[PDB]
């Protein structure tokens, strides 16, 4: 059983327990939920290094004043507190938390664990970094 | 309908994947110079 | 003693880098020159089970105002290669980082992961300032 189909196996049985019908990887190994209709969560499979990768929105940079990159970078220097790092995309102009699983740790119980950790923090600076007030 | 599910206190909706919506050479060690500091 | 773990895999490193002898200080880091140009400072976190690695690359007085925004982007597609650019607010210039935990911390994985972070940090050097 390739790795692809262990994983989709474990997204059968989490959509299961939250109640969507049905849950799968694309054909890049891709799959995208929305929480809240508010923060959006892509989980992305990459098969050559074995580890699963988790992109979350956090906020838009219209809403952010400058300056914050600097304390967003400064974050990054101890990630490993959190196991949590800070990026961009300049296309969506979200910041975005990244968490990720290592095949060899990649169960149902650790991926809701890091799924529910990752939304704790992004709502946390969803609601925080915004300075329109 | 759109299927809405939940997890943890929150509600889910399937989403795209909106792919195309938003988006070197190894050097080995022992030819590399060191320098205890 | 997870301590005299990384000190006994340090110690067989020492032999093959060329280096004297290696080991942890009192506080469980330790720094280390490559190239004369890169700077890699190791660091044991003990209840943590991790051990980090920090590489400086460019201080922060040659590039623009505009950089921090590239650098949180830059972390968007780094990390595949499990890298990302932090900064020490105290020293003032921008770092790669990179963890090794316990369960894979082998002397292979060592070498591996530092060799890989070498490579990436003269690379960001030559191109952060343009």
């Amino acid at each position: 059983m390739d790795l692809t189909s262990k994983v989709n196996r474990l997204l059968a049985e989490f959509a299961g327990r939250i109640g969507l019908p049905s849950l799968s990887l694309d054909e890049e190994g891709m799959a995208s939920l929305l929480f809240d209709e508010q923060v959006g969560v892509t989980l992305l499979l990459l098969a050559e290094r074995e580890r699963l990768l988790l992109e979350a929105d956090v906020v838009g940079i219209d809403v952010l004043g400058e300056g914050i990159f600097r304390q967003l970078a400064s974050f990054n220097r101890h990630w490993h507190r959190f196991d949590l790092h800070f990026g961009f995309d300049e296309l969506t102009g979200k910041v975005q938390l990244y968490a990720q699983i290592l095949a060899a740790q990649l169960t149902l119980e650790c991926f809701e664990a890091t799924l529910a950790n990752l939304l704790d923090h992004a709502e946390f600076w969803q609601r925080l970094l915004p300075c329109a007030s | 309908t759109e299927a809405v599910g939940h997890f943890e206190g929150r509600s889910v909706t399937r989403a795209a994947v909106r792919g195309e919506d938003r988006s070197g050479d190894g050097t080995p060690l022992e030819a590399r110079t060191v320098r205890r500091r």
